[PDB]
């Protein structure tokens, strides 16, 4: 009855929510992955840059 | 360099996929 | 019992618009982050063409 | 059976709001950490560059 | 530059304002 | 808590964060 119809918008939802945060978590292991890369280039910089 | 430009473009790439994807589930929640 | 199961169903419904809410705001901050690492990245850009 | 029917329908779905929560906390947790790493950057790459048009 | 200096000011507003929002949020979520 | 941080931290926490997250979504799907 109402209960159906009201675990419907639920459900509906929950996995709305799961899938919302699956995505974002590509979205932060590529932010991660950006700054890991970053990192690697400031350094290749400054170690050059103390050697010169 | 080459190498470097190469990846930073899949990595846009990759961003604007998944942004989309949680724009349309964040749309489809408000409804 | 009936009456429980009511309140069951609001904190279901409460809960789940606080989570939507957090995971928004979450997606604003990570456009930030994403914004930041694109300014830096195109300053370690230019630097390195400089050299 | 309803009424534990039910029951069972409440619990499935207020456990998965729970493990719903602690993956956001944790993700919350990667965000502030990438924000640490963005400042340390930024700081870095500023130096780099002032060092390189106080030379100039 | 100062253009720049302005919008990395504005970022970090952006990214205290959603900090503290979201904190706000989690600490109803836990209750 | 945080601090001291540092770079070899930053990238151990990333670590068991992101594996808790997995088991988190893992335990989701079914
Ligand atoms: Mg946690």
């Amino acid at each position: 009855a109402d209960i159906g119809s009201e675990f419907s918008g639920i459900v509906q939802q929950q996995n709305n929510l799961l899938r919302a945060i699956e995505a974002q978590q590509h979205l932060l292991q590529l932010t991660v992955w950006g700054i890991k890369q970053l990192q690697a280039r400031i350094l290749a910089v400054e170690r050059y840059l103390k050697s010169g | 360099v080459e190498w470097n430009e190469m990846t930073w473009m899949e990595w846009e790439r990759e961003i604007e996929n998944y942004t989309k994807l949680i724009y349309k589930i964040l749309e489809e929640s408000q409804e």
